[PDB]
RNA sequence: CGCAAGACGGACCAGAGCGAAAGCAUUUGCCAAGAAUGUUUUCAUUAAUCAAGAACGAAAGUCGGAGGUUCGAAGACGAUCAGAUACCGUCGUAGUUCCGACCAUAAACGAUGCCGACCGGCGAUGCGGCGGCGUUAUUCCCAUGACCCGCCGGGCAGCUUCCGGGAAACCAAAGUCUUUGGGUUCCGGGGGGAGUAUGGUUGCAAAGCUGAAACUUAAAGGAAUUGACGGAAGGGCACCACC
RNA sequence: CCCAUGAACGAGGAAUUCCCAGUAAGUGCGGGUCAUAAGCUUGCGUUGAUUAAGUCCCUGCCCUUUGUACACACCGCCCGU
């Protein structure tokens, strides 16, 4: 039976997309598809901030972050923890999790 | 090994290229020019294991090794461009990349600049793996 | 590097694979606004003081 | 046996009639 | 048995006097042992230069390549050889829900260097804008990426790398495609993300030498 | 730091747009094309759907050139394994790319023919038009952009409702059906045998289009419920669990 | 019961059991068996701690959500040579 009504995927009015690479494994995914995860995310976490910050030559030098937009596998997703599987009721429930 | 600099106020300043891929970890010190290398030393140089070439102890362990160096040469201030494998593989850089920062800071060093210089495409060669991936 | 006397201002919750270690934030002796949470392995209630080998190192919140 | 492959038998079962049939000819 | 770096000689790299903090860092080389000349094997050197370890107090997000056309004696005379944009920052500016515009010109200085401009910007969504997206039309993009073009050729083909440099250095070429370009869509984030050499002239030693006092 | 070649067009990139479908993403120019809106323009039934016939038709595959970066059917190894002609790894020919000629098939899918009428509500978005306080730019007014608040048409959609339908899942169409007739094309008739044999036809080939019978069979199947089960996800308990 | 003989065993590999207060462990004494009769069990005192007041890491079990072509139900069904 028909488990999604946009059939796992986001187009609509195409008929094809361009396919992407998934990150973790490598299959070639439908773009629309596959679970996009954008990461802003410091060069170094907690335990670092405090010792680099410390031996910067400068005086009030803010740290870079490191971009990267991830692209996964449905399967490269779920084995990975980004995507749980939900009730038929809570499905339906597009916003992103708080 | 003397850079002949003014007694204590100049940092002469170095630039460790920090490669840190998912399978080994690269700390290698230049010049401002990068055309000129100072001291590498690789994760996989500093332990006798192909496992644990990645592994944040090994790209600390050469970090310190770099470090021990980099105090005879007279270095005192490196920047840092921290580097993943990057092209069609991962952007992210390996689990080496903090440790090895830290380490280098930790045990001597001066930081400047950081950035990553990952290398990006617009539009890549087809990835390794098919179709269907590393499926396991 | 010295030792830092540290005072348990507040146990937070629990951490560890076994539930083994009691998370902690502890006021400093010296900085008396310098309050850092950091892992305790044993039993630990309020007020009781901690010696840190080292205060540069600090536990990640649960 | 996957339809896609019960397929491909009975195409290379055809294509070994097409060699029992072409000696005659 | 014989350490390497027992051969090697310190040199001091200077950067060109449109700029204001004027010695960069130090570059060590093999001395001239036999044939190949220290002086000679140290020319096709960039040195990436980050701006705000080259202006008093500026944006630091911007950096600079200066190479070593001569060598007089422990001074690497360096001139602008292309300004790019740091990761960090050219990343941070590209968002969701808003067009992107690019542009790039192959223009000539008065001087006969050749340089191909990089500008990017970026549609702003305005104070009260309630709609999420903040996209243009193709033609609103096209007029808007034409004006870009127009700028960066009216302000390089005019006057010498030397001047433009100095255009470079706040932010002039950026800032004023901004102000002109407010009338087909406004847009905020508007840089020249990237500058590179395509043909520098026959080197002249003293014209290096004017950018050195 | 350069040089060369060939692929590819990241991020921007959306349940966004365009296209009959397949499909389509660097810049700029040329070329014809196109829907939508606007219209107190014109022709005046010219129309809807369609045996025959026809155009386009992913990928793979075939023939003759050109090129061969990456990736990689076959193959050579290296592991795992009881075996492993597989999953994993290193090489790797055809191929992947371009040109000319075939081939005409895909879960070519919205698994939903096209045209037309009618029957709910809601806020969005894309295109055009029309109207309305205000802010901003070309500042020197305009008028145009950018927002803002509405309305109209056309489109891709979404949410919601005891419209109604349906075996249900679900569908503003899959409704307006025993209260059964708006027009029309294709097409199904229990499961297998079988998209097989055979004949024709198209193709260089691989194959495609048309396509049975004997025989065999009491079910095969659809949706949903409960349970058990999982080498799925999360929560909880226990010194017959751990610390 | 008496006298003699006086073995391995010097703290136990892989693994694994039991247990938070009068508890574990040490120690004896009753009951059952019993003509004879405790290295067993079932009870009873006596002496009396270490550690812990935790968690879901391991092992089980239980829920909730999911998937299923399973329903004497995964020791299930099941495909080809």
């Amino acid at each position: 039976t028909k488990k999604r009504r946009n059939n796992g995927r986001a187009k609509k009015g195409r008929g094809h997309v361009q396919p992407i690479r998934c990150t973790n494994c490598a299959c070639c995914v439908p773009k629309d598809k596959a679970i996009k995860k954008f990461v802003i995310r410091n060069i170094v976490e907690a335990a670092a901030v405090r010792d680099i910050s410390e031996v910067s030559v400068f005086d009030a030098y803010v740290l870079p972050k490191l971009y990267v937009k991830l692209h996964y596998c449905v399967s490269c997703a779920i084995h990975s923890k980004v995507v749980r599987n939900r009730s038929r009721e809570a499905r339906k429930d597009r916003t992103p999790p708080p | 090994s003397l850079g002949p600099q003014v007694a204590e106020g100049e940092n002469v300043f170095g630039v460790c290229h920090i490669f840190a891929s998912f399978n080994d970890t690269f700390v290698h010190v230049t010049d401002l020019s990068g055309k000129e290398t100072i001291c590498r030393v690789t994760g996989g140089m500093k332990v006798k294991a192909d496992r644990d070439e990645s592994s944040p102890y090994a790209a600390m362990l050469a970090a310190q090794d770099v470090a021990q160096r980099c105090k005879e040469l007279g270095i005192t201030a490196l920047h840092i461009k921290l580097r993943a494998t990057g092209g069609n593989r991962t952007k992210t850089p390996g689990p080496g990349a903090q440790s090895a920062l830290r380490a280098l800071a930790r045990s001597g060093m001066k930081i400047g600049r950081i950035e990553d210089v990952t290398p990006i495409p617009s539009d890549s060669t087809r990835r390794k793996g098919g179709r269907r991936g590393r499926r396991l | 590097q010295p030792i830092k006397l540290a005072r348990v201002t507040k146990v937070l919750g629990r951490t560890g694979s076994q539930g083994q270690c009691t998370q902690v934030r502890v006021e400093f002796m010296d900085d008396t606004s310098r309050s850092i949470i950091r892992n305790v392995k044993g039993p630990v209630r309020e007020g009781d003081v901690l010696t840190l080998l080292e205060s540069e190192r600090e536990a990640r919140r649960l | 046996m996957r339809a896609k492959w019960r397929k491909k038998r009975m195409r290379r079962l055809k294509r070994k009639r097409r060699k029992m049939r072409q000696r005659s000819k | 048995v014989v350490d390497p770096f027992s051969k090697k000689d310190w040199y001091d790299v200077k950067a060109p006097a449109m700029f204001n903090i004027r010695n960069i860092g130090k570059t060590l080389v093999t001395r001239t042992q036999g044939t190949k000349i220290a002086s000679d094997g140290l020319k096709g050197r960039v040195f990436e230069v980050s701006l705000a370890d080259l202006q008093n107090d500026e944006v630091a997000f911007r950096k600079f390549k200066l190479i070593t056309e001569d060598v007089q004696g422990k001074n690497c005379l360096t001139n602008f050889h292309g300004m790019d944009l740091t990761r960090d920052k050219m990343c941070s500016m590209v968002k969701k829900w808003q067009t992107m515009i690019e542009a790039h010109v192959d223009v000539k200085t008065t001087d006969g260097y050749l340089l191909r401009l990089f500008c990017v910007g970026f549609t702003k969504k305005r104070n009260n804008q309630i709609r999420k997206t903040s996209y243009a039309q193709h033609q609103q993009v096209r007029q808007i990426r034409k004006k870009m073009m127009e700028i960066m050729t009216r302000e390089v083909q005019t006057n010498d790398l030397k001047e433009v440099v100095n255009k470079l250095i706040p932010d002039s070429i950026g800032k004023d495609i901004e102000k002109a370009c407010q009338s087909i869509y406004p847009l905020h984030d508007v840089f020249v993300r990237k500058v590179k050499m395509l043909k520098k002239p026959k080197f002249e030693l003293g014209k290096l030498m004017e950018l050195h006092g």
